[PDB]
């Protein structure tokens, strides 16, 4: 009386991505290049 | 021009256009509406540049513009900001053909012997064309004052 296939169960994955190796440098790419100075722009000092 | 330099070096060999020549080509041939924006803004503002550059070489060096000097008289004056105003034009035709060959061609060629001729001190015009690239540098963006600093920068050098 048993069903074989009972229905297919959805997996949450174990890797989280955005530590990826491709993702993460990207991110870190991002965010120093945010923090550093600005290209084509008058004012980059004042900013904090 | 960055086509014509590219051309002649290769004239030299006169092996066709080599692959890297022909992708500097495409570079700059990229680009040159962000030049075009560059040469746009110094000629605007050609006249606060100028005059500009006269108040602060004449500060640095007032012996030039002392009497007995060669810009001493509103007319003598007049002239040296002249002269300080065709190299500006010379700069924005570098900046827009991308290398300094036709700079070098209207102006820089035996520049030494046309102004001591006339008298004028060569190291007081490099001083001048000093005040130029910083008050022009003022007005560009950070990116875009880079570019224009190389192309003073062979002026001053070829002045010393």
């Amino acid at each position: 009386d048993a069903i074989v296939v009972p229905s297919f169960a959805p997996v949450k994955p174990r890797l989280d991505n955005t530590k990826l190796p491709l993702l993460s440098r990207a991110i870190a790419e991002q965010e120093a290049k945010a923090r550093q100075a600005d290209p084509s722009k008058p004012r980059f000092i004042e900013l904090g | 021009s960055v086509v014509t330099k590219s051309i002649v070096n290769a004239d030299a060999e006169a092996r066709y256009l080599s692959p890297g020549e022909l992708d500097r080509i495409k570079n700059f041939v990229s680009t040159g509406e962000r030049r075009l924006r560059i040469a746009q803004t110094l000629t605007e503002n050609r006249e606060r540049i100028v005059k500009q550059a006269g108040d602060q070489l004449f500060q640095k060096r007032p012996d030039v513009v002392s009497p007995g000097g060669n810009a001493y008289g509103e007319e003598m004056t007049a002239t040296c900001l002249r002269d300080l105003d065709y190299y500006l034009r010379l700069v924005t035709y570098g900046i827009v053909a991308g290398d300094v060959t036709p700079i070098e061609e209207i102006g820089l060629v035996g520049v030494r012997e046309m102004y001591n001729s006339l008298g004028t001190p060569i190291p007081a015009v490099a001083e001048g064309i000093r005040a130029m690239k910083n008050v022009a540098c003022s007005l560009l963006s950070a990116e875009d004052a880079a570019e224009a600093g190389s192309y003073f920068d062979f002026v001053i050098g070829a002045m010393q």
